[PDB]
């Protein structure tokens, strides 16, 4: 039945292939998400819409943790990133973790993720992922990272960055205010303020996302007895989130 | 099956029976020349034995013809190695012992290899292949030298000819060097 | 038995702030000794295996770790360490539960960015043995095992671990047949790396 | 006509055009006539040549000592309907040690022909076909056509310029209902049938042929001078 | 618009675009009589250079079995691999020669495999655009001649041509064939013919002929002998 | 389904493939990739296309420990390709424990871009690939290999946004007995002269050289750091 | 998978790819191929590319598929090469299963027959390839040439020109070569071929190359400074 | 069973025995052990009859497609090596098949093949395969020459083949003889070995130790 | 075009998924669900005398505890609800326990999110509302859509006149989360419809679906009569 083995994503007479163009501009038309880079951590930021008054926001989160050293936000088009997120998790482990007993660094799993995302602009009858990534991660032979991923599947490493509709002016806002020093509570503060000009509605702790890849937490671990066993990743609740505005 | 090597120091002298097993009366030749520098000798099981040569043979042939480049020994020896390590995890196994000869000329070295069909692979001054080496490695061992010369390595293969004649017809005696590979009429 | 057709000994040992790995040098068919220039020992950067058993699953197995650990090496941008080498060793032996490979691997190594000695041995199916003292492999593994409880002591600067070491070799394959006919010991520090021939009995 | 590309598109009225190319083409086909009473079924065939120096096309094919069939149309698609027909009849009798029904026969077709009809990637069929046969219930004549629809007939005739034929059958429907013992006045009465669709032509040695099944009598096909008697 | 739509009329387009592309192919006749059948074809070199000893269209299907192909001669070639290996097959399974007419069924069988088999695939993406002529003898029907399409249906006939000038040589043909015929009158009559649908001034490398007989098989003549024919056909003539 | 097939692997009435012009088009707009081969060694150099984020740690890549390089088009795809070309050179590796000739891997990897060219119905890459390696044969090579799946040895070449006048810059300027450091003087000169920007800065540079020594053995790779491509920069003249 | 049929019949009977594929084969590069008394000979036209191509590293455009046979080809480059490896392999395998070396008509076949199935089979465009196809039979001293076409059919020709101006050398050889009395020696078979050439590439003698292929396994592909010597020596007698 | 086939100035000559046996009963003396794979080519019968009638008339198959193709006769190496090829195929399966493959082309002159069913395949001067083998190659070892005359060669495997009926059990019935020159294999007739063996004990005078 | 598949438009929109959404509303019934912090209820709003009106209904029983109710075409609702018993089933086959009302409809959504971004398969035209008391979250409505989005709420409504009833429902809300009373629970939702709409809904003008913590039911026509 199924006869689309033919791609449809193809270059056009100018050399620019339109449907990853489209899925760019599905991006553009999303909500802000920022990440920023300290010494010490890295900090994921999102706004949380609700589609309907009624809906329990709490039940979707828009920051995922993919490690217990790595976490992801997104721009664009949410069960996209759902499904990617469940991809990454399950390459995470199948391709890493059963080979070599520990987690992946952040830089090979971005790439992983990187591999699925082109696959979809090449494969036939399949439509390109209408999202972008952004990815913070820790580990022990590279230090913090933070990654953006594109819906071509290309990525780039960034100090500080956003993706969304208010993508230019935060970008405009973090060039403005990055100094090779802060440390995380500075890029808490600073992503807490750059979140505030890009949020039509209400700003508080029920309609901001916020994650950090910072240091070990051993409360976050429900055995004792290893010494050599840290979930890094953490979300902060929106009590933490109201204490700090 | 007498399949035997003796590597001097500027080429290479394979040996090998020229005898069959019934009733026939022919002259048979156990070598295929992989490349104008690389010899291979092989001796088992009847019919693995020459499908696996010839199989060996039309590979190498065609990656010069790819290339028009020729493989040294040491490639040679180590394709061979990984094709009979593959079939012997195979359903069907090749029961094939071999021994390469060559004459590398980027290094200018003669070099002999000999493998089983297990796929183990070594580097040896001289070689064999079968129960030659039990009647033919104390006269080896005691006579070898490797600064010899192509007279004293063909002196020495005589005697050990000889000795397995004791305990028993004929070989045919092969020679690869800087001049490529040839066959002893004289002997 | 195919581990017992080729013969062959591994052993390694922890010092201070050093390791050492020494391996024997036969291969032989059945009885007959073919080649006393047959080394069981490699090393991929700074991790050293030492592998006994059939000699082309030795091979096959050094050749497939290359592979693997120069490929490690290109996505990684950095060497791989003894700890991960050890569960890479132990997956790639369990992806042939059934058709395994008869070997004995043994990793020795030091990290580099803690210092501290590491060693490991494994069975056919990738068992992971963990120890801090010594590990043993080969057709004389017993007599390994009587000569390491014995002579090994908890902290030996290297030039005493050589001797302990090559003195348990040696005196274990003098009483194994198919073992022996010639001897390699590797003493490894952070910065240096020392590789020694032995002088035997041969027969 | 946007909607006559493929066979899986209806017309907006509910149409199906490649069937009806299809049954078109069936159209342009020689003239064949079936005919049946209570103890033998007859088929009468007017083949058709290239040229002079050419051989006639034949029409009627055998599937089974009690069973044939004349095509009207494509002929290579006959020949594939044919050959499914054989494989059925042998299936029936190797594992039944049964003589296959014509009703199931007919079932068959209609089966093999409703599925090129509904998927993508396959053509239907461009043949008529009109099936005789005997079997424990008589004599049985049947007509298919590459919709997939068979039904069940005294008579009829298929092909261009068939009207004809169909009239007279109806017309004299009574008498050759009831020819039974008398297989040459059955042959003769196909034949006179099938006069009525000649135009500029007459029935010859040649362009004629004939099959006949019966209680006693296996399916036979005659064609040249087998046929001259009843020209 | 596929492979297999039927157009209005009833017709598979690509059927009858394969007979147009045979339509623009060089000119083969061929002649049965009751001393065996004539094969001829024209060897359209396309320059001086061509060496015309390399242009065969006429091949042997089997000692008793002969062909003649005219159009796109490419395609041809995978149907006379399988008539062969289906005459090859029929002598293994049954110690015996397989008729002319089976051998025709079967390579007609093999050209429908564009659509539905006629077993029940689709090996090919499109039809064959070549039409052959197949001569041969059997013990049952003695010497015949059958003309075979990539439609998948195939004719016997007293004579045919196909090809480029077809329509006037089966003019000719219709007018000069006869069931009296002997084998160098079939020569002559095909060499004559030939000459008259050619643009080019007929000689022995322009054209080839072959025959078959019972006794002695299928045969395509050489050059000397064509050459003897032609001036016994010039002399006949004039 | 046959409505959307847009038909990648069909001529035009001039005999061309549409997809594989388009791809090339679409490379023309990529930054500029040069490879100049010396009589000692090779130099790639690439432009990037930036801002004021993180940079030392996407033009240049490693296959093995003596071949490198550069990528100019769509960055995934040419990922794609590069790991297919290092698990090509571990298996020739394995197969002849010898290091693969660079040419056989070019010609692998060409071999791959054309199959999408002829058969299925897939897009082509669209990348354009720079190759630098050594090997016992030839000595030192550079090559080059495009969508179309042909690939040419070359001197000196450049692919990119500004081809036509990088060659035109590097067809003179350029000997047969340059040394490593003459070479890396024409290329940043030429990736200078061609530069649509106010300036030459470090930030939007990458540099690696292939040679002999340097702490190393018969041949070393060098990949260079930012502090480096600085380095570089103020001592041949560019001084941004 | 992919299996569209692209090979398909136009209302006037024409198959519009294989056109097409003619036409790709039109864009590309002169090839010629000569027969002598004893040897056959093929020459080359070399393209005006940039002067920083290394000549050392890049394909040769006449490829030997055996010891005793070569081909050049006209047309797509790695389409050729893709003919050039299932040659190569076909003729070892022929060589592995009958004890004996191929015979150029049977070589000749089997390509033909590879490039007739790529226009009949589904999924796949046509080769944009001609070829041509010299040597001489196994213990055998009678040259022989081959020409191949896009759509399969193949011919075996005593003197054959394809690509590009193909139609000027054509004519140029049917005035020039003599049936009854082909060239004598090798030198005269390469001072027709090169004659032939310079017919349509004035852009010098080095864009030209030259081919000898001798019985008893004897190829030969002549350095440039011999061509270049014929070439003044044509030039020379050309006025005086 | 007793078969053997040599080459000579005069071609080849092939002689072979009729007898089969299941056991100790003797199921038929008049089987044919020498098969016809075409009028240039002959093939010997050995070990299971089924594999070697079976797979040489498919050689001869194979052999005709060959020439259609490349419209000249195969060479008799090239046959050998199919069969050998196919028959390597199907090593392990449980094949029996030990034959000789006897031509005469104009290219090798007169050459025999012996092709066994574990893949073996041996180009020969004299080969005798069979229960009665020694005897028979003791006679053509012993008579043997290169300048034998046609009748004098064909006298010789009949009385081969006699001297292996006489003494093994399984072996005997009748004799039939072959000729293989360079237009094709004639053949030369059965004879009873029965009254073959007082013939030749009347001519010779050999065979004293039997009682006539 | 790119309104006929799903693909991207120039603006990044994907037509058929909103087509899809277009098609939910074929039929004019409108269906309430709400939590009690004991119970779920759903409502919905069932309008020939040849029918059989038991045979009639958009209400189904995906497992002992998970029920569903549709908004969309009969066809597709069935295609989704075997789909879901499946998936449940194969579920609790797979990891020993009852499957949560929140995974199977993420599992759901993860379905039709493969259907917008595969040409060959086809968004279907429904929204899925899954209730349930799970075993560690209490009362649990979610819903999905076309689109691949599925998200949890406090109460919910879907039709063509979901407007009014969204808005009754967030003032009551906002009068003051959940309903404190499951009988009371249901007739508070039918008098939320019955102000919402209008008129006076009869036994046969609705049906009832009622989550208890092991049990999912549907009430007949006389206890719907009961409630009235």
């Amino acid at each position: 039945t199924d006869r689309y083995s033919f791609s449809l994503t193809t270059f056009s007479p100018s050399g620019k292939l339109g449907q990853i163009d489209y899925a760019l501009t599905a991006v553009k038309q999303g909500v802000t998400s920022l990440g920023i880079k300290a010494t010490n951590g890295v900090v994921i930021a999102t706004e949380k819409k609700s589609s309907s008054p009624l809906a329990m926001s709490e039940t979707l989160s828009k920051v995922s943790l993919l490690t217990p050293d790595i976490g992801a936000v997104y721009s664009g088009m949410g069960p996209d990133y759902r499904v990617l997120v469940d991809k990454s998790r399950k390459v995470a482990h199948t391709s890493y973790k059963r080979i070599y007993g520990e987690y992946p660094p952040t830089k090979l799993l971005v790439s992983e993720v990187a591999k699925i995302m082109q696959e979809a602009t090449q494969s036939g009858g399949v439509r390109p992922f209408g999202v972008s990534l952004l990815i913070a991660g820790h580990d022990e032979f590279n230090g913090f990272s933070l990654y953006q991923v594109d819906p071509s599947g290309s990525y780039f490493p960034w100090k500080a960055t956003a993706i969304g509709k208010g993508s230019v002016a935060a970008k405009t806002f973090l060039e403005k205010r990055w100094n090779d020093e802060l440390e995380l509570e500075d890029a808490i503060h600073i992503a807490l303020l750059t979140l505030k000009e890009s949020v039509e509605g209400e700003f508080n702790g029920d309609t901001i996302e916020l994650a950090i890849i910072g240091d070990e937490n051993p409360d976050l671990l429900g055995y004792t007895g290893i010494p050599t066993d840290g979930p890094r990743f953490r979300k902060l609740t929106s009590q933490e989130i109201n204490d700090r505005l | 099956d007498i399949i035997l090597g003796i590597r001097v120091q500027d080429s290479v002298i394979l040996a090998s029976s020229k005898a069959v097993t019934g009733i026939s009366v022919d002259s048979d030749d156990k070598t295929r020349q992989l490349s104008p520098h690389t010899l291979m000798s092989f001796a088992g099981e009847a019919g693995d034995t020459v499908q696996f040569a010839e199989y060996i043979q039309a590979n190498i042939q065609l990656y010069s013809i790819r290339e028009d480049y020729e493989l040294s020994p040491q490639a040679v020896s180590s394709f061979v190695r990984q094709e009979l390590a593959k079939s012997i995890r195979s359903r069907r196994p090749y029961q094939v012992n071999v021994l390469i000869g060559g004459y590398d000329k980027k290094k200018n070295k003669p070099e002999l290899y000999q493998i089983d069909y297990l796929g183990t692979k070594v580097e040896l001054p001289y070689g064999a292949h079968g129960y030659s080496g039990f009647y033919t490695f104390f006269l080896l061992d005691h006579h070898y030298r490797p600064d010899m010369t192509t007279e004293e390595g063909l002196d020495l293969l005589k005697l050990c000819v000889q000795e397995l004649e004791k305990r028993m017809k004929g070989v045919i005696v092969k020679i690869v060097d800087k001049d490529g590979i040839r066959q002893v009429d004289d002997f | 038995d195919p581990s017992s057709i080729n013969g062959g000994i591994v052993v390694a040992m922890t010092g201070k702030d050093c390791v050492a790995i020494a391996c024997d040098l036969r291969l032989g068919s059945q009885s007959l000794g073919v080649s006393n220039k047959f080394e069981k020992i490699f090393h991929y950067g700074h991790v050293f295996l030492g592998i006994t058993g059939l000699a082309t699953d030795v091979t096959t197995l050094n050749e497939m770790f290359r592979y693997k650990t120069n490929l490690y090496k290109l996505k990684e941008e950095r060497a791989i360490e003894p700890e991960t080498f050890t569960q890479l060793v132990s997956s790639s032996l369990y992806e042939r539960r059934f058709g395994p490979y008869f070997v004995g691997p043994v990793v020795a190594g030091i990290n580099s960015k803690s210092g501290k000695p590491f060693i490991a041995g494994f069975d056919l199916i990738g068992c992971i043995d963990e120890a801090k003292d010594f590990i043993v492999s080969g057709t004389a593994s017993d007599q390994l095992f009587g000569m390491c409880e014995s002579l090994y002591e908890p902290n030996l600067e290297p030039e005493d671990l050589f001797e302990t070491i090559s003195q348990a070799l040696l005196n274990a394959a003098d009483r194994d047949a198919l073992s022996g006919w010639g001897a390699v010991v590797y003493i490894i520090k952070k910065d240096e790396v020392v590789k020694r021939y032995l002088k035997m009995r041969q027969d | 006509n946007n909607y006559d590309g493929d066979t899986v598109t209806f017309s907006p009225t509910g149409r199906l055009f490649q069937v009806e190319y299809a049954l078109e083409a069936i159209k342009q086909g020689s003239v064949t006539v079936g005919l049946r009473s209570n103890t033998h079924a007859v088929l009468v065939a007017l083949k058709r040549n290239a040229d002079e120096l050419s051989s006639y096309q034949k029409k009627i094919i055998k599937c089974d000592e009690h069973m044939g069939l004349s095509l009207a149309g494509l002929a290579p698609d006959a020949r594939v309907l044919s050959n499914y027909l054989r494989q059925q009849c042998n299936y029936s009798s190797l594992v039944f040690n049964r003589k296959l029904a014509v009703e199931r026969a007919g079932h068959l077709l209609c089966d093999k022909a409703q599925k090129n009809t509904q998927s993508y990637g396959g053509r239907p069929y461009g043949v008529g076909l009109l099936i005789i046969g005997y079997d424990k219930s008589g004599a049985h004549l049947l007509e298919f056509q590459p919709s997939g629809n068979v039904t069940e007939l005294y008579g009829t005739a298929i092909g261009a310029r068939s009207q004809g034929a169909k009239t007279y059958l109806e017309r004299t429907l009574d008498t050759f209902i009831k020819i039974d013992g008398n297989p040459d006045e059955l042959i003769k009465a196909g034949v006179e049938a099938i006069s009525q669709s000649l135009r500029d032509e007459s029935l010859t040695v040649d362009n004629l042929s004939i099959a006949i099944v019966g209680k006693d009598t296996p399916f036979t096909i005659y064609d040249g001078e087998a046929v001259a008697k009843y020209i | 618009r596929g492979v297999s739509t039927f157009s209005p009329e009833g017709r598979l387009f690509q059927v009858e675009y394969s007979l147009e592309a045979i339509k623009l192919g060089s000119t083969a006749i061929g002649i049965a009589t009751k001393e065996g059948v004539v094969l001829g074809v024209e060897k359209r070199a396309t320059s001086p250079l061509l060496e015309s000893d390399s242009i065969e269209k006429i091949v042997e299907i089997d000692r008793h079995i002969g062909c003649a192909m005219s159009g796109l001669t490419a395609d041809a070639r995978s149907m006379i691999e399988h008539a062969r290996t289906a005459a090859v097959t029929h002598n293994l399974y049954y110690d015996e020669d397989i008729n002319v007419e089976s051998l025709t069924q079967s390579v007609c069988d093999l050209a429908l495999r564009f659509g539905e088999g006629a077993s029940g695939e689709r090996l090919m993406s499109r039809p064959f655009g070549v039409a052959l002529l197949i001569a041969g003898h059997d013990a049952d029907d003695g010497y015949q001649l059958f003309h075979a399409e990539p439609s998948g249906t195939f004719y016997r006939y007293n004579a045919k041509a196909i090809g480029s000038g077809s329509e006037g040589a089966q003019a000719e043909l219709l007018n000069e064939w006869h069931s009296s015929l002997t084998l160098k009158e079939a020569e002559l009559l095909v060499l004559k013919i030939l000459k008259q649908v050619m643009e080019e001034k007929l000689d022995e490398n322009n054209a080839q002929l072959s025959c078959i007989t019972k006794q002695d098989g299928f045969k395509i003549y050489d050059n000397e002998k064509t050459a003897e024919l032609i001036k016994e056909l010039k002399e006949k003539e004039a | 389904s046959r409505r959307y097939d847009s038909r990648t692997t069909i001529f035009s009435p001039e005999g061309r493939l549409y997809q594989v012009e388009y791809a090339l088009e679409s490379i023309s707009h990529a930054g500029t990739a040069i490879g100049i081969m010396a009589s000692d060694g090779i130099v790639l150099a690439a432009e990037r296309k930036s801002t004021l984020l993180e940079q030392d740690t996407e033009k240049l890549y490693k296959l093995n420990d003596k071949i490198a390089v550069a990528v100019a088009g769509l960055t995934a795809d040419a990922e794609i390709l590069i790991n297919t070309a290092r698990i090509h050179a571990q298996n020739y590796l394995k197969t002849y424990n010898e290091d693969i000739p660079v040419e056989i891997l070019v010609r692998r990897l060409s071999d791959i871009k054309q199959g999408y060219t002829q058969h299925g119905g897939l897009r082509p890459f669209g990348v354009s690939f720079i190759y630098a390696g050594y090997d016992d044969r030839y000595g030192y090579q550079l090559y080059t290999s495009n969508p179309s799946g042909n690939y040419t040895g070359w001197k000196a070449i450049s692919v990119g946004a500004n081809t036509s006048a990088a060659q035109t810059l590097l067809q003179m300027d350029y000997k047969d007995d340059m040394k490593v450091d003459d070479a890396i003087e024409l290329a940043l000169k030429t990736l200078s002269k061609t530069t649509d920007s106010s300036a030459l800065t470090y930030d939007r540079l990458e540099f690696a050289t292939i040679r002999k020594g340097a702490n190393d053995g018969e041949v070393y790779q060098k990949i260079f750091k930012p502090q480096e491509i600085k380095d570089i920069l103020v001592k041949t003249g560019i001084t941004k | 998978g992919y299996d569209r049929a692209l090979s398909i019949f136009s209302p006037d009977g024409h198959i519009f790819q294989v056109e097409y594929a003619l036409e790709a084969v039109k864009r590309g590069t002169c090839a010629v191929g000569v027969k002598g008394k004893n040897c056959v000979v093929l020459g080359c036209e070399r393209r005006s590319t940039l002067k920083l191509q290394d000549t050392r590293i890049t394909p040769s455009k006449v490829s030997k598929i055996d010891s005793h046979v070569v081909l050049s080809f006209s047309g797509l480059n790695a389409d050729s090469r893709i003919l050039i490896e299932k040659a190569r392999v076909e003729a070892q395998s022929h060589r592995l299963t009958l004890e004996d070396p191929v015979t150029v008509e049977y070589l000749t076949r089997y390509v033909a027959g590879v490039q007739q199935r790529y226009t009949q089979s589904g999924g796949v465009r046509p080769f944009g390839v001609s070829t041509l196809i010299a040597g001489f039979d196994p213990r055998d001293d009678e040259p022989k040439l081959y020409q191949t076409e896009p759509s399969g059919i193949y011919s075996s020709w005593s003197a054959q020109t394809i690509g590009r101006n193909s139609k000027t050398v054509r004519e140029f050889l049917e005035k020039n070569y003599d049936r009854k009395e082909p060239p004598a020696t090798v030198e005269e078979c390469v001072k027709l071929t090169v004659r032939s050439l310079l017919e349509v590439v004035q852009t010098g003698a080095k864009n030209i190359e030259i081919t000898v292929v001798k019985p008893d396994s004897d190829i030969v592909a002549l350095s440039s400074e011999e061509i270049n010597q014929y070439v003044t020596q044509i030039e020379q007698e050309k006025q005086e | 069973t007793t078969t053997l086939a040599f080459r000579f100035q005069g071609g080849i000559i092939v002689a072979v025995d009729s007898r089969a046996t299941a056991g100790n009963w003797v199921a038929s003396q008049t089987v044919k052990k020498v098969i016809e794979i075409n009028p240039f080519l002959l093939g010997t019968m050995a070990g299971g009859a089924a594999d070697c009638q079976f797979w040489e008339t498919w050689l001869g198959s194979q052999c005709r497609l060959h020439e259609l193709r490349e419209k000249e006769r195969i060479s008799v190496a090239a046959a050998s090596k199919i069969l050998s090829n196919l028959v390597y195929q199907y090593k392990g399966a449980g094949l029996s098949m030990g034959t000789m493959i006897c031509g005469y082309t104009r290219k090798e002159g007169p050459t025999i093949y012996y092709v066994d069913s574990d893949g073996t395949r041996l180009k020969g001067d004299i080969f005798c395969v069979g229960s009665g083998q020694t005897f028979a190659y003791g006679v053509l070892d012993s008579n043997y020459k290169w300048d034998l005359s046609v009748e004098d060669a064909l006298y010789l495997g009949k009385r081969s083949i006699l001297a292996a009926a006489h003494r093994d059990a399984y072996s005997g019935g009748s004799v039939n003889l072959y000729h293989v020159t360079e237009d094709g294999w004639i053949y030369h007739g059965n004879h009873d070995v029965g009254e073959l063996f007082w013939k030749v004990k009347e001519e010779e005078g050999s065979f004293n130790n039997v009682i006539g | 075009y790119d309104r006929h598949i799903t693909i991207f438009s120039p603006e990044g929109r994907l037509y058929q998924v909103e087509y899809a959404f277009k098609a939910t509303n074929q039929t004019n019934i409108n269906s309430l669900a709400v939590r009690g912090k004991d119970c779920t209820v759903v409502i919905s709003q069932k309008k020939d005398k040849l029918l059989d009106p038991t045979t009639v209904s958009y209400i189904f029983c995906i497992s002992r505890t998970i029920g569903m109710v549709v908004n969309g075409p009969i066809p597709d609702a069935r295609n989704a609800a075997l789909r879901a018993k499946a998936e449940a089933a194969e579920f609790r086959y797979k990891y020993g326990y009852d499957m949560p009302c929140d995974v199977l409809a993420k599992r759901m959504a993860n379905l039709s999110q493969i259907y917008t971004q595969r040409a060959y398969m086809r968004p279907l035209g429904v929204i899925l509302t899954f209730v349930s008391v799970d075993e560690e979250l209490g009362p649990s409505i979610y819903k999905t859509d076309p689109a691949g989005y599925y998200v949890g709420y406090k109460a919910t409504a879907t039709g063509p006149k979901q407007q009014e009833i969204t808005t009754n429902l967030e003032n009551h809300f906002k009068k003051s989360d959940h309903i404190n009373e499951w009988e009371k629970v249901v007739e508070f939702a039918i008098t939320h419809m019955i102000d919402a709409l209008g008129t006076e809904f009869s036994k046969n003008d609705l049906e009832v679906g009622v989550a208890t913590k092991d049990k999912f039911f549907t009430l007949s026509a006389e206890n719907i009569e009961e409630r009235l």
